[PDB]
RNA sequence: GGCAUGCUUGAGGUUCUAACUCUGGUCCGUAAUCCGGAUCGAGGACAGUGUAUGGUGGGCAGUUUGACUGGGGCGGUCUCC
RNA sequence: AUUAAAAACACAGCACUCUGCAAACACGAAAGUGGACGUAUAGGGUGUGACGCCUGCCCGGUGCCGGAAGGUUAAUUGAUG
C-alpha cells in the first residue's frame, strides 16, 4: 500500500512498497512523516527527490554516530535514600527519571509505559524501563547510591 | 463505654460510648459548608434507594485526603466529633497557620507528626509513599490513582496489611479478605483509624434509629404478589420462591461481579 | 442524535422474526466510533465520530476531500 | 521418514506503544472546572460499542384451559359390531 | 379518609449472603443523577423479632457455589458426491 520513506525499522527500505495492516498504516506511520499512500498524480515529483531521498539516506545513521558517544557514560548519579540500612527506602521516580536521562543523554521524554516492574527494591544497581522505541523497549541501567 | 438503668422502656438497653477526649463546643469556620438532604431521590425525582430520610441538620467538613504539604512540620491542636463519618477528625496546624482538617490516627491531642516525601518515618499520622515503608506493616487512607486522595481502609478503626513487594505493585491485604496489587507511588499514612469503640454499640428504642436518617423497613412476606415476588398468601407462608430481591435477583448467595477490566490486579478473591 | 459526519447514516427500523413468525419492532443502528484524524495543513488533529464505513472513505480520498466537502454542506469540521 | 528455511495460516504464551480509555493531576478558554483543547501519569490491543448467533429469563405482554349431566362439582362417557 | 384498631405492620436485637470504588443496586433509549462528596466497625437484599435457656437428623428433588477429564452443542468455514 504505503511508499516507505524510512530504513530503521524492522521492515523498512529505501523505496520499496510494503503490504500492511490498515490500523497499523493509519494510526503510526502516517501521522509521523515514515510513510505515504502510493499514488499516480505526484509521482513525477518522487522520481525528482530520489536524489533527495538517499542524501537523507546518509545524514540520519551520521548524527547517531556522534552520539553514541554520550548515552553509555553511565555518569548519572541519582540521589535516591536509604544510605547503609538495607531495606528499601529510596525515591526510585517514574517521572523524575525522565528528566535524568534528558538532562545528560537524549532530550525526548514521553513515558507512557505499560510496566508491572516499575519500582525497584532494595539498595543496588537495577533497571528501569525507559521510552526507547514505539514497538519495543528494554530496560536502562540506573545507579542508585545514598544521600 | 457505659451501660444505661432501666429507668423507662427505652433506657433498658441503651449501651453508650462517651469522651471527654472531645474538644467541646466550636468548629472552626472557614471549613465548614452547606449539606442538603437528599431523600434518596435522583434528578427524576423518583426514589432510588429505599429506607432513607429524615434527620439532622448537618455542616459538611471539608476533610483533607491529599495530604500534598510535605516538609512542613504540623501540629495537631485537638480531635472533634464529625456526624457526616464513623471516626474522629484531628484539627492540624502547620508550621505558617493553614489549619486543616484530617482523618485521626490513634495519636491524640498535640503530638507533631510530619508529612512528606518521606521523612521522621516511623510514627502513627506520617504520610509517606508505598515504597518506602516496610513489609508486614499496618497502614490506613490508601490512594489507587496517584493524587486522587485516600480511599480504602478509612472508616473507624479500620486497616490494612502490606505483604508483598516486587516491580511497580506493591500487595497489601485488605480487611476484607481481599489481596490487591496497588501502585507503588501511591501515598498512604501509618497506623490506624482512631474509634474502634463503635461496633460495641446498641441503639436501645425504635425512635434511635429514626433520627438519624433510616426509616422503618417491611418484610417481603407481608405484601400481595403484585408488590413484591414474595407475594402474599393465607397465614404465614414460607414465601415458596426462591429468596429473591423485589426485582428478581437471587439474594442467598449469587455471585454478582463482572467488571472485567480491574480483575489483573485482584490476586485472591474475598473467601 | 446517531449520525455519521460523513456518510449520512441514520438509524432505521424494522422488525424481530421469531420462529413462530412473532412480529416485533427493533432499531438498527450504525457502528460508530469516536476517532481523531490527523491533517497536515492546520498540522492538528480533528476528532469526528465516523461509522467504520466512514473509515473506508477516509482511506480513500485521504483527508481533505472529506473535510472541505464536508464544510461545503455547512458543518463544524 | 523427515532434514533443514522459506513462503503463507490457524491456536496459545510473553512483551511493547501509536489506536481507543481515564467519574487522575496542573495550565488555558474563564470571573465557571460543565465542556473542550494542550501536556505529563495510569491502563492498553484488553475494556467498551455496532451487527450475526447460543444460553438464562412470570422481570414483562398477548392468550388458551371442551361437551353430555333428573342443578354442576367429583366420577363415568365421546368411534365402530 | 366513609361498617374491621387487632393476635396484623413496625421495632431495638440476631443470623445469612452479595459489594474493593468508575462498587453491588436503582432510575433513565442515551448523557447523566441517587448511592455517597460515603470506603467492608461501610453499603444493598432476605428471613426472625427485647430478655432468659436453647436451636436435633436428611444434600436424594429443586436452586446457588466449585471443577474440568470426557460426551453431545450455535452461527462461521465448505472438502466430497
Amino acid at each position: 500500500e504505503v511508499i516507505l520513506l524510512e530504513k530503521v525499522a524492522n521492515l523498512g527500505n529505501l523505496g520499496d512498497k510494503v503490504n500492511i495492516k490498515g490500523g497499523y498504516a493509519r494510526n503510526f506511520l502516517l501521522p509521523q512523516g515514515k510513510a505515504t499512500v502510493a499514488t499516480a498524480e505526484n509521482v513525477a515529483a518522487f522520481e525528482a527527490r530520489r536524489a533527495e531521498l538517499e542524501k537523507a539516506a546518509a545524514e540520519k545513521k551520521a548524527a547517531a554516530e556522534a552520539r553514541a558517544a554520550q548515552l553509555s557514560e553511565l555518569v548519572v548519579t541519582l540521589g535516591a535514600h536509604a544510605g547503609d540500612e538495607g531495606k528499601l527506602f529510596g525515591s526510585i521516580g517514574t517521572r523524575d527519571i525522565a528528566e535524568a536521562v534528558s538532562a545528560a543523554g537524549y532530550p525526548l521524554e514521553k513515558a507512557e509505559v505499560r510496566l508491572p516492574n516499575g519500582a525497584l527494591r532494595n539498595t543496588g544497581e537495577f533497571d528501569v524501563a525507559v521510552h526507547l522505541h514505539t514497538d519495543v523497549e528494554t530496560t536502562l541501567k540506573l545507579i542508585i547510591v545514598a544521600e | 463505654i457505659v451501660k444505661c438503668k432501666p429507668t423507662s422502656a427505652g433506657r433498658r438497653f441503651v449501651v453508650k460510648v462517651v469522651n471527654q477526649e472531645l474538644h467541646k463546643g466550636a468548629p472552626y469556620a472557614p471549613l465548614l459548608e452547606k449539606k442538603s438532604k437528599s431523600g434518596g431521590r435522583n434528578n427524576n425525582g423518583r426514589i432510588t434507594t429505599r429506607h432513607i430520610g429524615g434527620g439532622h441538620k448537618q455542616h459538611y467538613r471539608l476533610v483533607d485526603f491529599r495530604r500534598n504539604k510535605d516538609g512542613i512540620p504540623a501540629i495537631v491542636e485537638r480531635v472533634e466529633y464529625d456526624p457526616n463519618r464513623t471516626a474522629h477528625i484531628a484539627l492540624l496546624k502547620y508550621a505558617d497557620g493553614e489549619r486543616r482538617y484530617i482523618i485521626a490516627p490513634k495519636g491524640v491531642a498535640a503530638g507533631d507528626q510530619l508529612i512528606s516525601g518521606i521523612g521522621a518515618p516511623i510514627k502513627a499520622g506520617n504520610s509517606m509513599p508505598l515504597r518506602n515503608i516496610p513489609v508486614g506493616s499496618t497502614v490506613h487512607g490508601i490512594e489507587l490513582k496517584p493524587g486522587k486522595g485516600a480511599q480504602i481502609a478509612r472508616s473507624a478503626g479500620a486497616s490494612a496489611q502490606l505483604v508483598a513487594r516486587e516491580g511497580a505493585y506493591v500487595t497489601l491485604r485488605l480487611r476484607s479478605g481481599e489481596m490487591r496489587k496497588v501502585l507503588a507511588e501511591c501515598r498512604a499514612t501509618l497506623g490506624e483509624v482512631s474509634n474502634s469503640e463503635h461496633s460495641l454499640r446498641s441503639l436501645g428504642k425504635a425512635g434511635a434509629t429514626r433520627w438519624r436518617g433510616v426509616r422503618p423497613t417491611v418484610r417481603g412476606v407481608a405484601m400481595n404478589p403484585v408488590d413484591h415476588p414474595h407475594g402474599g398468601g393465607e397465614g404465614r407462608t414460607s414465601a415458596g420462591r426462591h429468596p429473591v430481591s423485589p426485582w428478581g435477583l437471587q439474594t442467598k448467595g449469587k455471585k454478582t461481579r463482572s467488571n472485567k477490566r480491574t480483575d489483573n490486579m485482584i490476586v485472591r478473591r474475598r473467601k | 442524535s446517531r449520525v455519521c459526519q460523513v456518510t449520512g447514516k441514520g438509524p432505521v427500523t424494522g422488525n424481530n422474526i421469531s420462529h413462530a413468525h412473532n412480529k416485533t419492532r427493533r432499531r438498527f443502528l450504525p457502528n460508530l466510533q469516536h476517532h481523531r484524524f490527523w491533517v497536515e495543513s492546520e498540522k492538528r488533529f480533528v476528532r469526528l465520530r465516523v461509522s467504520a464505513k466512514g473509515m473506508r472513505i477516509i482511506d480513500k480520498r485521504g483527508i481533505e476531500a472529506v473535510l472541505a466537502d464536508l464544510r461545503a454542506r455547512g458543518e463544524k469540521f
